[PDB]
RNA sequence: GGUGGGGUUCCCGAGCGGCCAAAGGGAGCAGACUCUAAAUCUGCCGUCAUCGACUUCGAAGGUUCGAAUCCUUCCCCCACCAC
């Protein structure tokens, strides 16, 4: 059970812990991201018992010249998201085939979530769908309906293409945090639950595969251990 | 020489090889050298003396270089060796 | 440009039209309209029910009306138009003549006579 | 006297209670949590889904809290607690911890560590 | 439902089956130049970043001594049609 929020203080994440979560991934939105904030990571996973992957994230740039300094700038960190309405972006974001998982398609578009096309493309490339939470928690009861409308309609489009699907909360502060049994519960309230435990299977796996890739020398997927010939 | 990098590429005949994990269960525990490669099939002689015809797709295997010893899907060796040096690019994602 | 593919007919939501009437001597904004329908469909369905039926106004000019549902649960539309009350000063009267799957057909069997077809005129013309 | 029966339990409604916690540093007065679950309970549910799932505060003296539910339906209940975001100055966090057929398990499970019966003495002393 | 077509470097665009042959232009970096800057010119031009060499011509399979090119399949992107 993997969360995708930003770190304030500490007894925030020592909830966090006491409740079910195993570990959770720190968030950071912006463009100017060194190793203190990386080992204020380290002492606060370290401060009572917690591991935490650390992502990096952009927002409204260029179409390529983007991918590239993305890649650049994504050799450093563990995982990645891109999000933006704009679908121009998007479909480069679907094509690029390294992005984990893909956020904001509902609140920067404001029309539907995913297209088929794009549906398909993400099929190909192996890209995944994050559904985010505090948008459910800053806007209006239509704008919760018609946002909610298009979860269910890029639920549908997942379901069919069989799709990748991390839930999060998209967390800001200290209460901005969920439950996961509470997602799990409300994902079993929209669709189906089998479905709501293959999200929390496939955000675990993600990040497993992340970290099993980035871990040791592997390559395309190929293990090397003891006496080796590296250069 | 042969490096765990190029061993998308390098050729598999004359190296002594053993899988670990695989769906067949009499599979897992063979020992033996590389003869012929095909498309998605290795022939390995073990030491004991039986030929077997192992598919690449089903497998992972380890081969044994000179002192290492690397662990590579058969799904990543798809294709002839001939194409396999022509270019061949697989990416997998076990999810 | 900003452009979304309709999703093949397999997969789009499947959808109904239920032509209705809002009956009073008082007059309406199809806006007030909108933003009534809006307090209903959420003080009858919450999030789950708007997220599950699909609500949406698509005609109002006269006091007839034609909204938008999902095929499985246009009872459940119906039952949405029977729990309005008031608004504010006064009721509004909801009262469903009947529903089908698209305009010409629902706008001859209760609403009028004749077809007409302004969507590819304002769309080739415009 | 105007007394009704209980019903059998073949007949009666199959309920659960969750307890759960109302997380902030400020305080609240129970009836104004009474009134914010009937706000988010009727924001969630419509008329239906509060016919459908039985939403009744029984207890509440602490941040901690206890709630009633039907058997079938406490994923709803628990949907319907999560979509708190804010009352007339600020939020209120809801959390559940679990929920349980009775109070002297779902007491003991996460709220305390005793099991209490105070409705038995309240009924044969007063 | 229908016809005539296109997909090549960050963006607009050429290219005989053959030596990064990959015309290129704009862009980035560096040089040169200038008091500074614009314009012009030079090299890297995706990488090593001096010559030079390797990769990408939407994707896969196949033909061939050898594929951007020739064949098949899967796709997408254009243009215009209700009268």
């Amino acid at each position: 059970r993997i969360d995708i929020n930003r770190i304030e203080k500490e007894e925030d994440i020592k909830l966090l812990k006491e409740l079910k979560w195993n570990g959770f991934v720190f968030y950071q939105y912006d463009d100017e991201f060194s190793k203190d904030r990386y080992e204020e990571v380290k002492a606060i996973a370290e401060s009572y018992k917690l591991k935490v992957y650390s992502g990096v994230k952009i927002k409204t740039e260029s179409s390529k010249q983007l991918r590239d300094k993305v890649k650049k700038f994504r050799n450093k960190c563990h995982i990645i998201l891109i999000e933006g309405g704009v679908l121009k972006i998007n479909r480069a974001a679907v094509e690029l085939h390294d992005v984990d998982i893909l956020s904001t398609p509902e609140l920067g578009r404001k029309d539907s979530g995913i297209d088929h096309v794009l549906a398909r493309l993400a099929s190909n490339h192996r890209v995944a769908i994050e559904l985010n939470f505090k948008t459910l928690l800053n806007k209006d009861g239509y704008e919760r309906a018609r946002t909610l409308l298009f979860f269910r309609n890029n639920l549908k489009l997942a379901k069919k293409f069989d799709v990748p699907v991390v839930i999060s909360t998209d967390a800001e502060n200290k209460y901005q945090i969920k439950n996961p049994y509470d997602l799990r519960a409300f994902l079993n309230t929209l669709v189906e639950p089998l479905y709501a435990k293959k999200i929390m299977e496939t955000a675990y796996k993600i990040c497993d595969f992340r970290d099993y890739l980035m871990r040791d020398n592997v390559v395309r997927y190929g293990v090397e251990i003891i006496k080796e010939e590296k250069e | 020489m042969i490096t765990p990098h190029n061993i998308l590429r390098h050729e598999l005949i004359g190296l002594k090889v053993e899988i670990v994990e695989a769906k067949n269960k009499a599979m897992i525990g063979i020992k033996g050298k590389v003869v012929d490669e095909t498309r998605n099939t290795l022939v390995i002689e073990k030491e004991d003396g039986r030929e077997v015809v192992i598919p690449k797709d089903i497998a992972v295997f380890l081969f044994q270089l000179k002192g290492c010893k690397v662990k590579v899907d058969g799904r990543l060796l798809i294709g002839r060796p001939e194409e396999r040096l022509k270019k061949k690019i697989k990416i997998l994602y076990p999810y | 440009i900003e452009m979304l593919k309709t999703l093949p007919p397999t997969l789009r939501e499947k959808k109904r039209y239920i032509a209705f009437k809002i009956l009073y001597d008082e007059e309406l904004k199809e806006g007030e309209v909108v933003n009534l329908i809006r307090k209903a469909v959420l003080e009858y369905y919450g999030s789950w029910g708007t997220s599950k039926a699909n609500p949406w106004l698509v005609y109002y000019d006269f006091p007839y009306g034609i909204l938008r549902c999902q095929r499985d649960n246009v009872d459940y539309v119906k039952a949405s138009l029977i729990l309005i009350r008031e608004f504010k000063e006064k009721p509004v009267n909801i009262i469903c003549l009947g529903v089908s799957g698209t305009i010409r057909k629902a706008k001859i069997k209760f609403l009028g006579i004749k077809k007409p077809k302004r969507w590819f005129v304002i769309r080739r013309e415009r």
